[PDB]
Parts: structure tokens; sequence; C-alpha cells
């Protein structure tokens, strides 16, 4: 709960540009909202996928490395606390984010749309 | 006492031009993205143009692209809309509005402050559907207003507004269920996907107004419902 708020604070601190400059790049990622007792393996998959998305060479180029490490640490901290169709829907959701980023050639506006999208879907998953 | 005041509306010939102006008071104008939303007689609200806090970035509806030009003077707390090559479709009350979106979530496209508008009379997309058209109720009664979208509203970015006679439109709900600052608990937003509802649990005399919905999840244009009029009995 407190580690969830620190993840959102670091994602907001990672912001480089305003999404107002990228409104034409908005996209519906179709997050399966009503997936959040058996919430542990779904939330666990969500955190791992967020880590996977934000730990590629592309993410290293697009974001401040210092904030990215505190961000991985916070995602890891949440996995410590926690420790199949739902997992698949989450995996499909992150595939759509990756496909969008590839199609948009990892532009700063595509990255800002994805950062703001993760701000929403992460806060939804963590209530 | 915080307001937006539009002026510059007039009778104008087809092919003519008008400069609309919007004066902002009670807030530091320079910190907000701004917008122009018009309403033709008998029609739903229509987003026209948006402009960034610094004026460097702007957006337009496709029908006004190249004919309209939005600008702003932050040192004067003024927003402008130059409207050229006017046609019969441009006859509308033009409202200026203050964007309620923030940078942390990037939830731009919805408005927490509006002006009463300035009439322009030219002398001769996701569709939202509201139901019912009119509700005739007595004070103390509840009301259930529906807003249906032609496709899924991305991120649940649905806003509800109240338009009381003689008053500027007012933001009630944003993000489909968050009450705006100052809005009483009797207004309750719910829903997701393509089906949204506004519940007014007890009607007060000031609650007799037109209530309209808006989706702002998409890339521009952001679109509005035609409204549900709630009248007294």
């Amino acid at each position: 709960s407190l580690g969830s708020r620190r993840t959102l604070m670091l994602l907001a601190q990672m912001r480089r540009i305003s999404l107002f400059s990228c409104l034409k790049d908005r996209h519906d990622f179709g997050f399966p909202q009503e997936e959040f007792a058996e919430t542990i393996p779904v939330l666990h998959e969500m955190i791992q996928q967020i880590f996977n998305l934000f730990s590629t060479k592309d993410s290293s180029a697009a974001w401040d490395e210092t904030l990215l490490d505190k961000f991985y640490t916070e995602l890891y901290q949440q996995l410590n606390d926690l420790e199949e169709d739902s997992i698949l829907a989450v995996r499909k959701y992150f595939q759509r984010i990756t496909l969008y980023l590839k199609e948009k050639k990892y532009s700063p506006c595509a990255w800002e749309v994805v950062r703001a999208e993760i701000m929403r879907s992460f806060s939804l998953s963590t209530n | 006492e915080v307001q937006l005041v539009e002026s510059g509306g007039d009778l104008v010939q087809p092919g003519g031009s008008l400069r609309l102006s919007c004066a902002a008071s009670g807030f530091t104008f320079s910190g907000y993205a701004m917008a122009w939303v018009r309403q033709a007689p008998g029609k739903e609200m229509q987003w026209v143009s948006s402009i960034s806090d610094d004026g460097g970035t702007s957006y337009y509806a496709d029908s006004v692209e190249g004919r309209f030009t939005v600008s702003r003077d932050n040192s004067r707390s003024s927003l402008y809309l130059q409207i050229n090559n006017l046609r019969a479709g441009d006859t509308a009350v033009y409202h200026c509005a203050r964007d309620h979106g923030g940078n942390d979530y990037g939830d731009f496209g919805h408005f927490d402050l509006w002006g009463r508008g300035t009439l322009v009379t030219v002398s001769s997309e996701i569709v939202l559907t509201q139901s019912p058209g009119t509700l005739s109720l007595s004070p103390g009664e509840g009301a259930t207003l529906s807003c249906r979208a032609s496709q899924r509203v991305s991120n649940n970015y649905l806003a509800w507004y109240q338009h009381r006679p003689g008053q500027a439109p007012r933001l009630l709900i944003y993000g489909a269920s968050s009450r705006a600052t100052g809005i009483p608990d009797r207004f309750r937003g719910s829903g997701s996907g393509t089906d949204f509802t506004l519940t007014i649990s007890r009607l007060e005399p000031e609650d007799f107004a037109v209530y309209f919905c808006q989706q702002y999840g998409s890339a521009p244009p952001w679109t509005f419902g035609q409204g549900t009029k709630v009248e007294i009995k």
C-alpha cells in the first residue's frame, strides 16, 4: 500500500514531457480493469511486466537511469510482500503496449502515452 | 468568484471573420491549458480548439482546421479564437474553458471552469447518447441519467457537467466517478466501457439544469452527449 504510492511517485517523477504535446498519440490499450483474493498472481504478473517494459535498452534510453533503479527496487519490494486466464490477459495487454511502442519508433510522445497509461493501470491494480 | 468571460461574438456575413476573446480572472491563467467549445442551437456541445499553457501547442477540430486560430496572452490573462471563412454551421454560443487535466496522469481534454459564452450568428468520432431527453421530477426525488458511447471510453475518461440557466457550465464528475472539488455527495458517477451513469440522489431546486456528458479518453476530438434536461414539478 505504501510501496504502491512510492511506485506512482517515481513514475510521475520519471515524466519528461507533458502529454498535452502528445494528444494525437493517444491510444486505447484496453486494460482489463475488473481483474482487481486470487489477486496475488495477477498483481505479481503486472509488476513483472512493468519491470520487463521499463528494463529494456529502449527504456534505458528514454528514462533517467537513477529513477529507473529506484523504480525497479520499488517494484521488487512489492513482489517481496506478495511472496491462468487473468495472467494471459495481462500479458496480452503488455504486448499491445510493446507493439504500440515499436510502431511509434519509441518516440518521446509514445513513451509519455505509455508512462501515463501505466500510471492509470498500476493505480487501478493496486486500488 | 473565479470566472471566464467571453466577448467578440456578433452578427457576421458568410465568408466573414470575428475575433473571440476570453478574459480569465481569479486564477493564474498561464498555468493552464485552455479550450473553446461551441454549441449550435438544438445541438450538443462541440470541442473546437485547445491550446497549451505556454501557447506552443494547439489542436483544432477537423471542420475548423485552417479557418480558426487559437492564441493566448498570458501576461493579460486572455485566450483568443480568430474565426474566419464563416458558414451557417459556425452559428453557436462559443465558450472558453479551463483544462482540468494534469501532467502526472496526462488526463487533458476535460474542463473545470467555463464561461457563459458569446453568440456568433452567421447571417444566412465517438458518439455519446444520453437518455432520457427530459426528466420531470419534484424536489427531494432521485434521478438516473445515462450516457452511452458508440465505442469504449479509454481510461474511463468520462466527465459530467451541469448547465443551470443563467450560469456557466460546471464540472461535476471526471474519470467517470471522481467528484470535482466542491461538488456535493448527492452527485454520483459510475460506469465503464460504453455505459456511464450520473445518479442525483436528492434533487434540490438548483439541481434543475441540463446535464451533459463528455468522453476525453481519445485523441482529439473530445466529444459530448446531447444532454438530459432535468426540470422541476
